[PDB]
């Protein structure tokens, strides 16, 4: 597992695979047809030069509107160069339509996750016969940093947010497409490492249906046998046994944190800009990769104060010496130029403004009717976005646990008044949703005030990802494999210390006061130590503990940087961790109220 | 030693055995009779009687009184009794339920069938080159003029590829896959041929006895001028051509010599195995094998090849132990090891295949730590095993035999007679489950295609009760076994048969097509595979109606908007949909998506309002409305202010036609707006201020001057472009 769960294999194997079956198709120059919602995603693994280079094709079009005429273009370009469409169905269930519709006006590659236990197209049935269909395996493959890996599962080619979608009625549904699509990704990874996973934890009753389908897509391929092979002949290290924590979250556990205002070098660069499924701004651009850009990887989790200040040490420690590195250092200079400028100039400066007012929030210190000149004066004064304030309001609904009715109709009122009729439907998407409500399948949501959190999980004392604030999502991780937590503030109960494994132990009644149901966690074993483990792991032995992070609905990119800090903290004090944080895809606050409709 | 006669002809030695023992001693053996590999049917008066090599009467074939001729009956290559009329050939299907399928000539008016043998036919009055390639005559040759002159039905045969056909002065050729002659030798004047499984060509004169086996033409392999012509001139499997004079049959070999089987009784017919030459007599049947090298070096009357002593090693350790470990070392214990394995399988008494096994087994511990792999041995004991269980249930076959036609081909023979017990303890007995499924699927079918007044309830018990017992997978196959409940018309347990399947994609696609659509996607949700459950949907939509889509999806996927998922971009089918199934909240964000698609609310906003109106079932509904009510205010109003100040006001919000108000400068209207709209007196001050400062150096905030505190009017004044003359504001405060 140490050896096999690196994380590099897994870009170039993807990589490998499609280069394998672009060959087979044909030999003569080709012409591939990538669908946009992908297109970001094959640049991650290869750039135009590479593919080239192995592979017949020259030229790449997009299936946007846009390739109706140009068709007819890439139709004489057809003959010249065959044309291979790239098309991905798993989240969307329906084949683009300008595609289809393209077929009568003038071969088809579909991704598909990797088998598991063998080693949708009826609707081009209507058009013709003779369809190839040519699989395309795929794997989850770092993308942003070795450790974090996205399925994104999250956004189908509409760009519709499957955890919240637009359309209020389909969440019952568009919802349940995304836990099917979790388990089959997952599939992917347990099997190609040949891991096994030991005790599961999963928070949010939406985590319990993609441990429950996990398991059963698990237990109907492996028996006792199978496991015994698996986890002797494998090396197992030989060390300690069998470990493998497979942490499940989901969204509406933590939502205040999507609601907060990012502080990391690469957080604030996808909270100003839209970071896509291939981590590329599109406005500047540059190879955002970390295999490459050696100092993206040592400033892409630092706190913005610092990165400018740390660049300096890297700019003049190059004097002493690198062309390639040459242009490094000054391509985030001016990154840390760009970004620091717009920070005091846009929207009347205001970032400094947005931080302090965030803890006004987050201790309780902004008194009732104290909300009519601070979201005026935002929206006024300052000539701050709407979204910047839509997030801010739903900020003020999850700290309090409601609103006052005397101001609730006053912020839904007023929202309408500055910003239309549309307002109107905005705002009742998020009551709905649980992020702005008032006291008047049930997934869970906050019921509780923000201040007993801060005092209880010391959410407000490691607070450099957000403003001030460490994310309850690193908290609900921490009292895992730590209560040391608690015992400061929540104790006199707590069963022990320091656990290797994660235990849920004791903790079911924080919950039932917190999210209003004792029953949000739930710890179901899988195979039990030293009847099935340590049986196995003493039988290699004499004759690290990888802990998958999985992120339902979206991981912000503070909570990323925050793992990785709960992982330094945890290995100092003996419990030594590995966190694989996987997850759906980046989201944030602009991305959350672009999705709510 | 077993070397009592082991006849040689120059270098090979020769043994007879005895296989099996009949029970006819009788008219049958006189009586046509025919073997395959395990039965023999006689022709008893109008009663066909199928005997195994054990007197064991499997089936039984009355003559259905008699309506055709029946001139011969042989069995091909499954133990099916090909009955050949001479108006048509009626192959046999089955035997307690006899479905003799008849298969007629395509123009049964001129010619008629005059011999048949091994597929390949042969017309009467042109005679023609046939082939059974199925249920029809699929001809392989052509008549001409002057094609052949067979002087009698013994002038021809054929095996797989050669047709040899026996002219009276030339010995012409046809080969199956073209059907062409190659004329072998212009002058002949031969009487029979036994073409062998290999191709070992043989032929006979009868005027002067000259048997003259070939391979090829142009070539002679042995012309032994034997003495009194004989009686069979069968084949000693691929090697030797044996005849059958009185009770004297004789293994004829190369150069002039031959070896003597005498026989206690007559001889009456004999089938050439693939390595055997089968012998029947009256009471027992024997077995003209061929000793191989293993046995030829190990039982050899005065042996010294390290198989036989190691077999005498075996024979001493029982009283001289010190004795037999040095002869162990003498000899090279490699090819003795190997040689009682490779000879143990070939004898047929158990009591040998126990001491040889034994021996091997003394020497074999006796080598390198990895000199050789044992599975040689463990395999040599499976096979053995096998071969002495088939024994038991009157199937005699020899390890060639049984590895030219795999377990599949007893089984087939076995099924055939309704045996399906035995079959499930030999593919126990063989450690195989692939097999294991083809036997029980078999019995499903047969049983659902057998009683057909059986009730349901108790018939499916029986399918359930057997398929409890067995333990397997990916072989049961009860898509089969439900097309076969399918077809006998018993459909209400074809569901129920497909319920039972662990195959998730054949389950449902077994339903669908069972067209109990209604249960077919109901059980699709337990599974839980959305991807399979969508597609589903689409082949389901593709030969439904309209409406019966609309029917189904509003009983069973009430709570499952999965299908409007996979057609959220064509808002005209969700359109209709929602309101047909009553619902009017979600139908409002259909009309709502569509104003924001096409950048135009107005044009759908008092039909929302409406849909709000049709259910009352709310709180938030209330408040909505009144957001929506207070718009109407809003909207009328603003065709007022472009009826009296002529400037464009639509698609302006409260927020925007205020600063509109003030950019141009009113007193009232703008007092009006607050008032009627209910507009706070705190955000009238910061749009306005907001707008003024835009309004080029307005200097009216002095004049207006007269809630926010006092200090916000330096802010937007300090922090904006109008730096200059904030000091009026500096002292104000």
């Amino acid at each position: 597992m140490n050896r096999f769960w690196n994380t590099k294999k897994f870009s170039l194997t993807n990589a490998d695979g499609l280069c394998a079956t672009l060959n087979e198709i044909s030999q003569n120059d080709e012409v591939l047809v990538v669908q946009p919602s992908v297109l970001p995603v094959l640049n991650s693994l290869l750039t135009f030069q590479d593919l080239t280079q192995s592979t017949p094709v020259r030229k790449i079009t997009l299936l946007d509107d846009q390739l109706s005429d140009d068709l007819p273009s890439a139709l004489g370009s057809v003959p010249q160069m065959d044309l291979i469409f790239l098309i991905d169905v798993r989240t969307s269930l329906r084949l683009p339509p300008q595609l289809l519709d393209a077929a009568q006006k003038h071969h088809i590659i579909y991704c598909r996750w990797k088998p598991s236990f063998q080693n949708i197209e009826s609707q081009l049935k209507e058009l013709s016969n003779e369809y190839t269909l040519y699989p395309w395996d795929l794997l989850p493959f770092p993308q942003i940093d070795e450790n974090v890996l996205l399925t994104h599962s999250l956004y189908n080619m509409e760009n519709v947010n499957m955890y919240y979608p637009n359309l209020r009625s389909l969440q019952s549904a568009t919802e349940s497409i995304l836990v099917d699509d979790m388990v089959n990704s997952l599939q992917s990874l347990i099997f190609e490492t040949n891991s096994i996973i030991t005790n599961v934890v999963s928070i949010g009753n939406l985590s319990k249906r993609c441990s429950h389908l996990l398991k059963k897509r698990i237990d109907e391929h492996q028996t006792e046998n199978d496991l015994f092979i698996k986890g002797t002949l494998y090396g197992e290290r030989t060390n300690c046994g069998l470990e493998m924590d497979l942490i499940i979250l989901e969204r509406n556990t933590d939502p205040i944190t999507p609601l907060l205002t990012q502080l990391t070098y690469a957080g604030i660069l996808d909270d100003l800009y839209e970071f896509n499924s291939g981590i590329k701004i599109k406005e500047k651009d540059m190879n955002f990769n970390y295999k490459e850009d050696k100092i993206w990887n040592d400033l892409k989790f630092l706190n913005f104060g610092s990165i400018g200040p740390q660049l300096n040490k890297l700019a003049k420690e190059l004097q002493t010496q690198l062309q390639q590195r040459q242009a490094f250092l000054k391509n985030h200079t001016t990154l840390s130029s760009d970004v620091l400028k717009v920070v005091e100039t846009e929207e009347y400066g205001s970032f400094n403004k947005i931080l302090e007012l965030e803890l006004e929030i987050l201790m309780g210190n902004t008194l009732n009717n104290d909300i009519e000149d601070i979201i005026l004066e935002l929206q006024y004064q300052y000539e701050v976005d709407q979204k910047k304030i839509l997030r801010l309001i739903c900020l003020l609904s999850l700290c309090k646990n409601s609103l006052r009715e005397k101001d609730y109709e006053y912020l839904r009122t007023f929202m309408i008044d500055s910003w239309g009729i549309e307002k109107c439907f905005q705002l009742e998407s998020l009551a709905e949703l649980g992020f702005f409500t008032s006291k008047t399948s049930k997934s869970t949501r906050l019921q509780k005030e923000y201040r007993y959190i801060s005092q209880w999980f010391n959410t407000v004392p490691a607070t450099f990802a957000y403003s001030g604030v460490v994310p309850l999502t690193m908290r609900l991780v921490q009292m895992l494999y730590d209560r040391s937590i608690l015992f400061h503030n929540y104790s006199s109960q707590q069963p022990f210390i320091l656990s290797r494994e994660p235990r849920v132990s004791q903790t079911e009644d924080l919950i039932e006061q917190l999210y209003g149901d004792s029953h949000a966690i739930e710890e179901s074993i899988w195979v039990p130590g030293t009847i099935t483990k340590k049986i196995n792991a003493s039988i290699k032995s004499n004759n690290e503990d990888i802990a998958l992070v999985v992120f339902l609905g979206g991981v912000t990119m503070g909570e990323i940087a925050i793992m990785k800090h709960l992982q330094k903290i945890l290995g100092k004090k003996g419990i030594n961790k590995r966190f694989i944080i996987i997850a759906d895809g980046l989201i944030n606050g602009t991305r959350i109220m672009n999705s709510i409709s | 030693n077993p070397s009592f006669d082991w006849e040689r002809l120059k270098d090979v030695f020769y043994r007879s055995r005895a296989i099996g023992e009949l029970k006819w001693p009788t008219q049958y053996e006189e009586f046509k009779c025919a073997l395959s590999l395990t039965v023999i049917a006689v022709e008893i008066q109008d009663f066909i009687q199928v005997y195994n090599y054990f007197g064991q009467l499997l089936g039984k074939i009355n003559l259905q009184r008699i309506h055709e001729d029946i001139i011969k009956f042989e069995f091909d290559k499954d133990e099916k009794l090909i009955l050949v009329t001479k108006s048509s050939i009626k192959i046999v299907k089955g035997w307690s339920p006899l479905t003799i399928e008849s298969v007629p000539l395509q123009d049964p008016t001129i010619d008629t069938i005059w011999d048949y043998h091994n597929g390949i036919m042969l017309l009467a009055k042109s005679r023609d080159i046939y082939k059974l390639n199925g249920n029809e005559w699929e001809l392989l040759y052509e008549n001409k003029d002057k094609k052949y002159n067979l002087l009698t039905k013994n002038h021809w045969s054929c095996n797989d590829d050669s047709i040899i056909l026996l002219d009276v002065d030339h010995v012409y050729q046809v080969s199956t896959s073209n059907g062409a002659l190659l004329k072998l030798i212009t002058d002949s004047s031969w009487h029979k041929v036994t073409i062998s499984s290999r191709g070992f060509i043989c032929l006979y004169n009868m005027k002067d006895n000259k048997l003259q086996i070939f391979r090829d033409p142009a070539r002679i392999l042995m012309e032994h001028n034997l003495d009194s012509t004989p009686d069979d001139i069968c084949w000693c499997g691929n090697d030797t051509v044996a005849c059958s004079f009185e009770d004297e049959i004789k293994l004829y070999g190369p150069d002039g010599l031959y070896v003597t089987f005498w026989y206690p009784f007559t001889v009456t017919n004999l089938r050439a195995e693939v390595d055997g030459l089968k012998v029947i007599t009256t009471e027992k049947i024997y077995f003209l094998s061929r000793v191989q090298p293993q046995t030829s070096n190990i039982f050899r009357i005065g042996s010294t090849e390290p198989g036989a002593m190691l077999v005498d090693s075996f024979s001493l350790l029982e009283d001289h132990a010190p004795k037999a470990i040095e002869i162990l070392k003498n000899f090279v214990l490699e090819k003795g090891v190997l040689d009682c394995i490779a000879a143990a399988i070939d004898e047929f008494e158990p009591k040998l295949q126990k001491m040889l096994l034994n021996a091997a087994s003394y020497g074999k511990a006796s080598l390198q730590y990895k000199s050789f792999d044992a599975s040689i041995f463990v395999n040599a004991c499976n096979t053995i095993k096998l071969l002495n269980c088939f024994r038991s249930f009157g199937i005699f076959l020899t390890v060639e035999e049984y590895r030219c036609i795999s377990l599949k081909g007893v089984i087939d023979r076995l099924l055939k007679y309704h045996r399906y017990y035995e079959c499930i303890q030999i593919c126990k007995l063989a450690n195989e489950r692939f097999l294991l499924g083809y036997v029980f699927t078999e019995w499903a079918k047969d049983k659902i295609k057998g009683s057909p007044d059986m009730e349901d309830d108790e018939l499916l018990d029986k399918i359930k009760s057997r398929l409890s017992v067995i333990d397997m997978t990916d072989t049961l196959q009860m898509v089969a076994v439900a097309k076969v409940a399918y077809l006998e018309g018993r459909f209400q347990l074809s569901r129920n048969l497909a319920l039972l399947e662990k195959n998730e994609e054949a389950r449902i696609e077994q339903l669908y097509n069972l067209d109990d659509d209604s249960i077919a996607l109901k059980e699709c949700i337990k599974v839980q595979n959305y991807s399979l459950t969508i597609s589903l949907l689409i082949a389901l939509s593709k030969k439904l109606t309209n409406s019966q889509l609309t029917k189904l999806l509003i009983i069973d996927m009430f709570n499952n908007p999965l299908y409007l998922y996979y057609m959220r971009m064509d808002k005209a089918y969700l359109y209709d949909f929602y309101r047909q199934t009553d619902r009017f909240i979600d139908l409002a964000h259909v009309l709502l998506q569509q104003g924001k698609e096409q950048q135009s609310l107005h044009s759908f906003l008092p039909q929302i309002k409406d849909l709000y109106s049709q259910v009352q079932n709310s709180e938030v509904v209330n408040n909505t409305i009144e957001q929506l009510q207070r718009q109407e205010k809003l909207w009328i109003y603003q065709e007022s202010l472009g009826k009296r100040f002529a400037i464009s006001f639509t698609n302006m919000t409260l927020d925007q036609t205020l600063s509109k108000l003030i950019e141009t400068g009113q007193d009232k209207q703008v007092k009006e707006i607050v008032k009627k709209f209910k507009i706070s007196e705190k955000k009238l001050y910061h749009l306005k201020c907001k707008t003024l400062v835009e309004a080029k150096k307005f200097d009216e905030l002095l004049q207006f001057a007269q809630p926010i505190g006092y200090m916000p009017f330096y802010t937007y004044l300090k922090s904006r472009g109008h730096m200059d003359k904030a000091s009026p504001y500096v002292n104000m405060i």
